[PDB]
């Protein structure tokens, strides 16, 4: 009938969600990445930190 | 959709996967940035306090 | 059972968010889902008009559609004389089962 017309709608709507929820995944992903070199910049070698300015 | 768009839903599950999992290389990338880049800051206020402490003494 | 009457591919392995249901309809409505399962859901497969096989009491058929989508097509297609019913495929167990009986029938002689 249509022919390609609603492959053309209903795929798109498919992918309008399977792509972009796991871009959104992808950019919180690396948002989580953001704040965990933070944390490693002030966590394990913070510790260190504590212990050379102790030792000194 | 018979084959169609279903094989490009496929694809961009694919995608989807490579791009999480690239996502979690990068997080690595990045964590052995930050151990890098901080122990060489830690070296840095070393040097500081030696001259500190050369001074002192 | 449908052990041998059907094949693995027949529903979609490796479904992103999908689901082949096996709504059997009658012969005395087989020509009406053909074109009708456009309209009986959305955010479906469009063209899942590929019949299976065709029985004497109602004949085979499927249709491919969303995870919550398969709710609301049944609740739909209940009233057009469209029969769900969701078979699994197994070669494995069907195959044991079959060879048990052979078995059972030679060690009853």
């Amino acid at each position: 009938a249509l022919s390609d017309a609603d492959v053309q709608k209903q795929i798109k709507h498919m992918m309008a969600f399977i792509e972009q929820e796991a871009n959104e995944k992808a950019e919180e992903i690396d948002a989580k990445a953001e704040e965990e070199f933070n944390i490693e910049k002030g966590r394990l070698v913070q510790t260190q930190r504590l212990k050379i300015m102790e030792y000194y | 959709s018979q084959t169609q768009g279903i094989q490009q839903l496929l694809q961009a599950e694919k995608r989807a996967a490579e791009k999480v999992a690239d996502a979690r290389k990068r997080k690595a990338r990045r964590l052995k940035q930050a151990k890098e880049e901080a122990q060489m800051e830690v070296e840095q206020y070393r040097r500081e306090r030696e001259q500190e402490f050369q001074s002192k003494q | 059972s449908l052990a041998e009457i059907v094949k693995k591919d027949d529903f979609v392995l490796d479904s992103e968010y999908l689901v082949t249901l096996l709504v059997v309809v009658p012969k005395l409505n087989h020509n009406d889902w053909i074109k009708q399962y456009e309209t009986l859901a959305e955010m479906v497969v469009p063209r899942s008009s590929n019949v299976l096989s065709e029985d004497q009491d109602s004949y085979l058929c499927n249709v491919t559609l969303f995870r919550k989508a398969v709710d609301d097509f049944r609740h739909k297609a209940r009233e057009n004389k469209f029969i769900v019913r969701d078979f699994q495929y197994n070669e494995e167990e069907m195959k044991a089962d079959k060879e048990e009986m052979t078995r059972l029938s030679t060690d009853k002689k």
